[PDB]
């Protein structure tokens, strides 16, 4: 920790050696613009709207500047701004401008720029960028929006470690494509949405479903269910003007119930069922011994990686469904027969905040038991489209027999919280005594660090558990345990770094301290329910008792569980 | 080629090679260039060689071998590499005649074997005869081109094979390492700083600064880099250097090696120049083979390692970390800056990046010290410089000239003044990253400094001559959409204001040009020049820049006249018809699509301006020809 | 595939040294004659790396192209120093008799054009170079005479 001496607008700052302009103007209110960097991402210097002057009178950019003793830096200088004006009157030269047919309206970056730095009268009119849209599935590509920023490339490449785009051509030619410009299906791309969180511009976006929903709702012969994933409840108030991380359940729920839909349920339900049969079957296959480490399931982006580069570790892998599949298959074949409703008169619809949910929903082995998918920005503009006030709302409460849910199911939305939940399951399956007080709270899986390992003793056993987010940390633990340095017994992995609070789903953000907001929110919502753990939940046994009979019984082996196919194309 | 375990062994062999070239007699030099190979001096070689071996001469040979030691030749045949006057090849040389021969054509094969062989005797039609004075040159030293060229760089060119490594040693050569290892790294640091030397790149930044600043690093790699590419086009310096004697900057590279501590090297070429990789890859396994290359060099210790990289394509693969990055296999786009490639360039250790003239003239600072090499030259800039002038002049070719020399005498003494005795109007110096010169400063003398003061650089060193035939728009538009088809498109700036600036100019020299252009095109070229990334885009807008400061006129007269003034741009041709040599043929009127000339028959016809497409149609068609391009 | 033991044979040559995907792209280049995506693909099975920046690479550069050519091959200069004393009308000439954009080939026929800039020999006017012989002073008008010899 030393500092440097430097003056910003006849300002004196003190900040650490190694720290940019931009940062350490940051620390006096001063807001430098640029486009090309991200707080993930080293800089890049693409864009060059972020030149600021120095003493000596020449223009550097203050994104890849260290900082300097006796440094004179100036930043609203008008050769600055008249700078700045030029290069996005270039950039808007080329731009093809459906403003109003463009799905980033009212988000963009590069709109409120040219609307802050004052732009309203383009000089340089000619040729623009012209190309061809073609479907790439859950995933809507228009490369006659895109800037070059190389954000995408970069966020795949240096954090996901999957590299399954790169630059193409060069010059004003240049675009961002896929070998031989193949869909992106057989390409090596996961479907995790990383490149979707952080594009600027509208060149990447969503495919939506809201038409089909709304067919479907004016049906007068169908009868419309809908499930609400645990990580929808924080991130939605951001929407309409609140703080991340405050819960906004009961006026979600009346906002649902406003919109149409007949039953509005809950994914937490069929979370306490999945938490309860992996932790029978992670008990059985520990009282075996056999087909060590155990990996869970409930990433769909964790199982294409798995059935694209590592197909050996397929044995190994949980066969329990996720909960939203198997919600769909509780609702298309137990609640119906109970109601009285036709199988084919039945349509399911899931808001979730991940985008690897699209693709799943469309796999073959699942027998088309979700109908529809959608994410919090497409509920968010359905609510803002049919006139409902988000503030004023009163609140209410799930439907049933399938709505209430424990606070063990609370926590899939932050990283670590599958693997608690399943070790407070799995402490009273395997000694038979409930935890009290604090011992619930298992603290040493908790955080946001890269690979988070513990050591939990249970009654004189103990067992060798490991947490990964994110795909570059998966590829180093898999490394590591390949080469038998050590050895687990159950290991979570999650494609998206920090739980699927950072899905490519949820609504845009500004603050560099979502994350940990949103964590906290979950927590606190955690914190605030009756029951903590998943063997408590009533409704779970009624359905055992009524139809299953058992966990992992013939009836359930049938239509809880499911199996994977190597989908390494070899070459 | 037996392998060598010490120094003196060396001048020990250097003897017995120098014995060996004096058991010959006669020795005949033939230009191997690639100018010269175009013109067919390969079979001029093959039919020589044939009509020897027919008239009894039982001793010859082309390559001089380490088989070769051990006979003795009565007659030599050499290839050597480029001679630096291209304008009239293939260039021959016959010794101890001392007799200059050009354009020599292989069925005058025998009559040179008869007479210049035998007879001793000299032809005077085969010999140079200026058109400007009519006098007849006979030596090469004696000729007007070669008399004002004090060659220092080229002054094993053109003398030795490329291809024989104990040519090279006969001549002296390799000794500069020799005296090399018996000193330390410090006083070739200080030797190098004292002698002055500046970069041959362009930028002009001193090598002493960079070697003392990669011998203050303690890291246990480090790494060199000859930079080779020659992007520029026009410039042919680099691969006649290379074509040549790659010999020389073996011999530097090592030393700088040795200077700085590195135990690799890579060599960057184009893989477009197919007899400079292939000579040069002779010329590494030649040395490998003697010894003087691997591990424990001479007894010393010093170990050190070459590579070739072959190049392929793009002219911004020539910046510094683009070049990094082509070699690691990667795209060639420029990285931020700092850090810097002096501390972490290839494979994230520190490199040092020179070109292959500064690394040729590293043993001759060593071997005659620095204070010799800062006589020459302005005290701020020591050394000398080749240029490759060419263009609309008498004679084209490679000059090397002390550095300092004004331009006049450059353009016309060695020159021979204009072709087809026309006017002269610009020089382009420095390729697409200089200035335009008009007529009004010939006077000024070259260097760093002035050049710089001028508004131009110094660039590869290229030097094209233009007359007033040519319209200046058209040449800032053919740079400009080199610049443009030549860009990598990574920042905004340089990507879409290069596309901007060609439109505009397409714009104006169409003929639908508007009133206002000039400012903008000066504001974008500011723009492009404040905010761009890497040095190509900073020097993109120089020729546009210079022409308008330069030449308003023009462009005034384009935009609104619509009119061209050298009468080069077709889309503003006005046909005018003579009424005295018309014959009221009435075939413009038949043949033109748009009918703008309307007249009656047997009578001189009336062009109108306004409905015509200027494509040119009535004049090719009518047999009296009266329609003019006016 | 017969052609992947080819492409094995030089993946053993050129691939002992460090970061050689640009020479291993020449090499097959110089094989195949073009640059297929079968053998893109094996590259990246058999190299580790990935196919995106193989493709990018390939992409990059003008020398490599992806598309069979024809077996006469005609470059222009079009440099600084031939452009001047009008290589343009030259291109021009050979665009209109061919019938074939500059860098586009008429691969049911076996020509192809080229826009290769300063050749080795600057003195010889404008420097048509086809396949593997420079001709030298070119006019519009030998145009026509050298296209009736090769055709
Ligand atoms: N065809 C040609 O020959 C041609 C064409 C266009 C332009 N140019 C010339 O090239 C110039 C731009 O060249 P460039 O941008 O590649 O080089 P540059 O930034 O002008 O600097 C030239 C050299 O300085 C080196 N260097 C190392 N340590 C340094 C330090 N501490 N401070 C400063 N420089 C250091 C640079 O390496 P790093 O940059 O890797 O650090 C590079 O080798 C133009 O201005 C133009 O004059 C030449
Ligand atoms: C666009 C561009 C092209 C360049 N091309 C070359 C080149 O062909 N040969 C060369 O020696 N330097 C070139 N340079 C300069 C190199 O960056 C480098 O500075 C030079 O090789 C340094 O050698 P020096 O230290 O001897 O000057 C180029 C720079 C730019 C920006
Ligand atoms: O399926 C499932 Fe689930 O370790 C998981 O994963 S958590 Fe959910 O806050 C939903 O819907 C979310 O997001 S229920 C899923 O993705
Ligand atoms: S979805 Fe994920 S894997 Fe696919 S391109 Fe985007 S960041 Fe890469
Ligand atoms: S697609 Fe989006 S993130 Fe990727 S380069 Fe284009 S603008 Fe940037
Ligand atoms: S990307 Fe931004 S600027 Fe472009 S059309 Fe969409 S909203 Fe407008
Ligand atoms: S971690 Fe969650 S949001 Fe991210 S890909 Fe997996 S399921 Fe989707
Ligand atoms: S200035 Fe031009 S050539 Fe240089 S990095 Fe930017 S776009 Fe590429
Ligand atoms: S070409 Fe000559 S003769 Fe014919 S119409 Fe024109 S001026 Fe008259
Ligand atoms: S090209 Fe113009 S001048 Fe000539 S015949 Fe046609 S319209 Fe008349
Ligand atoms: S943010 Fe600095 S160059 Fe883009
Ligand atoms: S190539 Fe023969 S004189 Fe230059
Ligand atoms: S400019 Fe034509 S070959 Fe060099
Ligand atoms: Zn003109």
């Amino acid at each position: 920790m030393n500092m440097v001496m430097l003056t910003i607008d006849g300002k004196q700052v003190q900040v650490e050696k190694g720290t940019t302009i931009k940062k350490a103007a940051e620390k006096l209110g001063i807001e430098i613009p640029g486009l090309c960097d991200d707080n993930d991402l080293k800089p890049f210097g693409a864009c060059r709207l972020c030149v600021v002057e120095d003493a000596r009178g020449n223009l550097v950019a203050s994104c890849h500047t260290p900082v300097r003793e006796g440094m004179v830096v100036k930043t609203n200088s008008p050769k600055v701004l008249k700078a700045r004006r030029v290069i996005l009157e270039l950039l808007l030269s080329s731009h093809n401008a459906d403003c109003f047919e463009c799905d980033k309206n009212l988000h963009c970056k590069l709109q409120k720029y040219a609307y802050e730095l004052n732009i309203r009268n383009i000089r340089f009119k000619g040729e623009k960028r012209n190309y061809e849209i073609k479907d790439n599935g859950p995933i809507y590509y228009d490369p006659n929006k895109c800037i070059l920023c190389g954000k995408c490339v970069r966020i795949c490449e240096e954090v996901q470690h999957i590299c399954a785009i790169d630059f193409a051509s060069r010059g004003f030619k240049a675009y961002i494509s896929t070998p031989f410009e193949k869909p992106l299906l057989e390409s090596d791309c996961i479907f995790c949405g990383q490149c979707v969180r952080v594009c600027p511009t509208g060149a990447l976006a969503e495919k939506t479903d809201i038409e089909r929903i709304y067919e479907a709702i004016s049906d007068p012969n169908k009868v419309v269910v809908v499930q609400v994933a645990p990580a929808v409840r924080v991130a939605l108030g951001e929407e309409f003007g609140l703080e991340p991380g405050e819960i906004v359940t009961g006026k979600m729920v009346a906002a649902l119930k406003r919109l149409g839909f007949d039953k509005v349920f809950d994914t937490q339900f069929a979370a306490d069922m999945t938490i309860v049969e992996e932790t029978a079957e992670l008990v059985e296959r520990l009282e075996k011994g056999e087909n060590f480490p155990m990996f869970t399931s409930c990433c769909p982006s964790w199982i294409l990686a798995v059935e694209k580069f590592y197909p050996e570790l397929i044995p190994n892998i949980s066969t329990a469904r996720s909960p939203q599949q198997i919600f769909g298959a509780i609702a298309k074949n137990y609640y119906a027969k109970k109601i009285g409703v036709a199988r084919e008169n039945m349509f399911v619809v899931s808001v979730m905040p991940c985008i690897g949910k699209k693709f799943e929903a469309t796999r073959p082995e699942f027998n088309n038991d979700v109908d529809a998918v959608l994410t919090t920005r497409e509920l968010a503009r359905m609510i803002k489209e049919s006139g409902i006030d988000f503030i004023k709302l009163e609140e209410e409460n799930f439907d049933s027999p399938l709505g209430e849910s424990t606070g063990a199911a609370a926590i899939f939305g932050v990283t670590g919280g599958v693997m608690e939940a399943a070790l407070r399951t799995a402490y009273s399956i395997m000694t038979g005594e409930e935890l009290e007080g604090d011992k619930i709270e298992f603290t040493a899986v908790r955080g946001l660090e890269g690979i988070k390992e513990a050591e939990v003793d249970i009654k004189g056993k103990k067992v060798r558990i490991a947490i990964a987010n994110g795909i570059g940390n998966a590829k180093k633990l898999i490394e590591k345990i390949k080469s038998g340095e050590t050895k687990y017994d159950f290991v979570e992995v999650m494609a998206c770094p920090g739980g699927c609070m950072s899905g490519g789903g949820q609504p845009y953000t500004d603050d560099p301290e979502f994350r940990k907001k949103r964590m906290e929110g979950i927590y606190k919502n955690d914190r605030n329910l009756p029951k903590r753990k998943s063997h408590e939940n009533e409704e779970v046994k009624k359905v055992y008792e009524e139809y299953y009979e058992k966990p992992c019984g013939p009836k359930a082996h049938e239509e809880l569980h499911t199996h994977y196919h190597s989908r390494k194309k070899e070459y | 080629m037996v392998k060598l375990k010490s120094i003196q062994e060396l001048e020990n062999l250097r003897e017995k090679i120098k014995e060996a070239k004096k058991k010959e007699k006669i020795v005949i030099r033939i230009c191997g260039g690639t100018g010269c190979r175009a013109s067919g001096s390969l079979a001029v070689r093959d039919e020589l060689v044939k009509v020897l071996k027919r008239e009894g001469f039982a001793n010859v040979d082309v390559n001089l071998s380490s088989d070769c030691l051990e006979n003795t030749s009565e007659v030599h045949v050499k290839m050597t590499g480029c001679q630096g006057f291209c304008a009239q090849g293939p260039l021959m040389t016959i010794e101890p005649l001392g007799v200059f021969y050009v354009g020599v054509k292989p069925e005058d094969v025998e009559e040179i074997v008869e007479k210049s062989i035998k007879k001793n005797e000299i032809i005077e039609r085969l010999l140079y005869h200026d058109p400007a004075t009519g006098k007849t040159y006979v030596k090469r030293d004696e000729n007007p081109f070669y008399a004002k060229q004090t060659r220092l760089v080229l002054k094993h060119c053109g003398t030795v094979d490329p291809a024989s490594v104990y040519d090279y040693i006969a001549e002296g050569g390799y000794s500069a390492i020799a005296k090399a290892l018996t000193m330390d790294r410090k006083q070739i640091i200080d030797e190098v700083i004292k002698s002055g030397l500046r970069g041959r790149g362009g930028a002009g930044f001193p090598t002493g600064e960079k070697w003392l600043g990669a011998y203050k690093n303690q890291s246990p790699k480090k790494y060199i880099i000859c930079n080779g590419d020659e992007g520029d086009p026009g410039a042919f310096m680099d691969r006649s250097v290379m074509e040549g004697d790659p010999h020389k900057v073996i011999e530097g590279m090592m030393i700088g090696a040795y200077a700085i501590g590195s135990d690799e090297g890579y060599i960057y070429v184009r893989a477009e120049y197919p007899l400079a990789v292939q000579m040069l890859r002779k010329a590494i396994e030649e040395c490998e083979k003697l010894g003087l290359l691997g591990d424990n060099i001479l007894g010393t210790g010093f170990s050190f390692r070459l590579h070739v990289r072959e190049g392929a394509g793009a002219f911004v693969c020539g910046e510094s970390t683009a070049l990094t990055y082509s070699i690691e296999g990667k795209r060639g786009m420029p990285r931020v800056r700092p850090p810097r490639t002096n501390e972490c360039g290839l494979w994230e250790m520190p490199t040092v990046l020179n070109n292959v003239e500064t690394f040729a003239c590293i043993p001759e600072i060593i071997l005659n010290g620095g204070e010799w090499f800062a006589s020459i030259g302005t005290p701020t800039s020591t050394g000398t410089k080749i240029f490759a002038l060419s263009g609309k002049v008498n004679r084209t070719g490679l000059v090397e000239v002390p550095m300092g020399l004004k331009l006049r005498e450059l353009i016309f003494d060695i020159g021979g003044g204009i072709a087809n005795n026309k006017k002269f109007k610009a020089v382009q110096l420095g390729g697409p990253s200089g200035g335009c010169v008009p007529e009004s400063q010939l006077d000024l003398p070259i260097d760093f400094d002035s050049l710089s003061k001028a508004g131009a650089i110094m660039g590869s060193g290229g030097v094209v001559v233009v007359d007033e035939d040519t319209c200046m728009v058209d040449f800032a538009k053919f740079f400009t959409n080199f610049i443009v088809e030549e860009s990598c498109g990574k920042c905004i700036p340089c990507r879409e204001g290069n596309k901007k600036m060609l439109e505009i100019l397409e714009r104006i020299t169409e003929g639908k040009g508007k009133e206002g252009d000039i400012e903008l095109l000066e504001e974008l070229g500011d723009v492009i020049i404040s905010a761009s990334l890497c040095g190509l885009g900073k020097t993109a807008p120089n020729p546009v820049l210079s022409t308008i400061k330069h030449f308003r006129d023009e462009y005034e007269a384009h935009i609104r006249d619509k009119k061209c003034p050298a009468g080069a741009c077709q889309a503003l041709a006005a046909y005018k018809i003579d009424p005295g040599k018309c014959i009221g043929c009435g075939k413009c009127v038949k043949v033109c699509p748009v009918g703008a000339i309307s007249g009656e028959k047997k009578k001189p016809h009336v062009i109108d301006q306004s409905k015509c497409i200027k494509c040119g149609a009535c004049a090719e068609n009518c047999p009296k020809g009266a329609i003019y391009k006016g | 595939d017969p052609r992947f033991e080819k492409v094995d044979e030089i993946l053993s040559k050129l691939a002992n040294e460090r970061g050689a995907l640009i020479a291993i792209l020449q090499h097959v280049q110089h094989e195949f004659g073009y640059l297929p995506e079968d053998v893109i693909f094996y590259i990246a099975s058999k190299t580790g790396i990935p196919a995106s920046k193989i493709y990018g690479v390939a992409t990059f550069y003008a020398q490599f192209h992806l598309k069979p050519r024809g077996k006469y091959v005609i470059r222009v200069c079009l440099g600084t120093a031939c452009h001047v004393k009008g290589a343009n009308k030259i291109l021009a000439e050979f665009e209109k008799q061919l019938g074939i954009k500059a860098g586009e080939t008429t691969s049911d026929l076996k020509f192809t054009l080229e826009r290769v800039g300063c050749l080795g020999a600057c003195g010889l006017a404008p420097t048509v170079m086809v396949n593997e012989k420079t001709y030298g002073k070119m006019t519009p008008e030998k145009v026509s005479e050298v296209l009736k010899e090769y055709s």
